[PDB]
């Protein structure tokens, strides 16, 4: 019960600053896994799709020199 | 000094059909009679033999350079010929046949491979300055670049593709300029939709799409690409400035002066176009009956050599040993050209080191080791 009260504050701000939950990541995809790891892993995967496409929404939003090299002595 | 002629031809031929003549002095040097020519149909092989295209007929006379009188040998085509061109270094013979691009083989004589991929005439067929790539173009607002790597060793059932396909037109292409070089040569299209395109071979992308206020007609560039000469559909000979480069891709010719960069005197088309060699004087032909030499300085007429008919090609050349000499029978006679589709290959040995012979002070230094030798 503790989980899933967690859960559903995650629903809350995904909301409303989309952008930035996705900076600090890292560590939260693992607690999905680890939790799982019926009805209760289907209500985690009603907003793990959420979660994942948090990530796929936020990442998507001649007469020049083209001289610029891109090889770097390092 | 080097001697620079102009050959120019005509659509009528009452006596003669191909006249060469001197350029700053105006006197012919040979002649040919025979059938009339055709529109890009013109072509030089190996500095020997003047082949040329017929006007609505289906084959291809050839005339020794040496020679008033056609020879006996006719390439002849399953269709209509349109233009022709043979390939700078003299290996290759290339023409157009309808849609296909029949390319043959000077050495052996073979018809090796008939590429078909335009969807209507070609109008015109240009060789780069390399004999590496050919670019075609027809009457169907497609400019192919195909490779002469490609097209060649190619299986029979891999049926050849162009390197690129160049489809910004929306009109009947009339005339291309395929500039010195190779793989980074420049090409200088234009079609009938009053544009003149110059795109790249290299990675084949537009560069320049000048649009001007009349069909244009013919297209040619100076040899260092300092000066893009576009013909015009009322008489006029526009001048592109490609060093002063306003700064844009996609210009307009009003914008870029008038009155001061146009050549006029022209009454009609002028489907003729070719600057010389230092790039003083401009040849173009017209439809007007009229082959007059222009001062790209200056922008004045110089003379105004006039034929019977319209002019169908028009050119300057940089004068071979064939046409200073009086005799130069020709290496090797012309082979015969098939007709239907296909080791063995007719040449002469010992070119590949023509002067590579010992020096005075080489043979001295071996004289002297071998008396030295013998001494001991």
């Amino acid at each position: 019960g503790i989980q899933e009260d967690s859960l559903k504050v995650l629903d809350i701000l995904l909301e409303q600053y989309p952008a930035l939950i996705t900076g600090r990541s890292s560590i939260l995809l693992k607690n999905f896994v680890e939790l799982i790891s019926q009805q209760w892993r289907l209500k985690v995967l009603v907003r793990l799709s959420k979660f994942l496409q948090a990530l796929a929404d936020g990442s998507s939003r001649g007469s020049q020199p083209n001289v610029s090299s891109q090889f770097r002595l390092r | 000094a080097p001697m620079e002629v102009a050959v120019c031809t005509d659509s009528a031929a009452p006596m003669w059909s191909c006249i060469v003549w001197e350029l700053h002095s105006g006197a012919n040097l040979l002649t040919y009679r025979g059938g009339q020519a055709g529109p890009r149909g013109l072509a030089l092989l190996n500095g020997e033999y003047l082949l040329a295209a017929q006007l609505g007929k289906n084959y291809i006379s050839a005339w020794e350079l040496q020679r008033k009188d056609q020879l006996q040998q006719k390439i002849m085509c399953p269709g209509p010929v349109t233009c022709l061109t043979a390939s700078p270094n003299g290996l290759y013979v290339l023409a157009g046949v309808a849609e296909s691009i029949h390319l043959w083989e000077v050495s052996t004589g073979n018809l090796l491979v008939i590429l078909s991929r335009h969807y209507q005439d070609v109008s015109c067929l240009q060789f780069t300055g390399d004999s590496s790539h050919f670019i075609s173009g027809g009457k169907d607002c497609l400019v192919l670049v195909w490779s002469l790597c490609s097209v060649l060793q190619a299986d029979p059932s891999r049926i050849p593709a162009p390197r690129h396909v160049w489809s910004h037109h929306a009109l009947p292409i009339t005339d291309l300029h395929c500039g010195f070089g190779g793989p980074l040569a420049r090409v200088a299209t234009s079609s009938l939709d009053q544009t003149v395109k110059l795109w790249e071979v290299s990675s084949g992308e537009l560069l320049l799409s000048v649009l001007f206020d009349v069909s244009i007609m013919a297209v040619t560039m100076d040899l260092a690409e300092h000066h893009m000469f576009c013909g015009g559909s009322e008489g006029s000979i526009f001048q592109v400035d490609l060093f002063t480069w306003p700064g844009q891709r996609e210009r307009s010719f009003h914008p870029e002066q008038d009155a001061g960069k146009v050549f006029k005197g022209h009454r009609n088309q002028v489907t003729c176009l070719s600057v010389s060699t230092d790039g003083s004087v401009l040849l173009s032909g017209s439809h007007d009956e009229t082959v007059r030499l222009w001062d790209v300085q200056s922008k004045q007429c110089i003379r105004t050599v006039a034929l019977k008919g319209p002019v169908t090609n028009a050119a300057i050349l940089l004068a071979p040993v064939s046409m200073l000499s009086s005799d130069f029978r020709p290496s090797l006679p012309l082979p015969h050209f098939n007709k239907h589709l296909l080791g063995g290959l007719t040449l002469r040995l010992g070119l590949h080191q023509q002067g590579s012979e010992p020096s005075y002070l080489d043979r001295t230094e071996q004289l002297q080791a071998v008396l030295c030798s013998t001494m001991e």
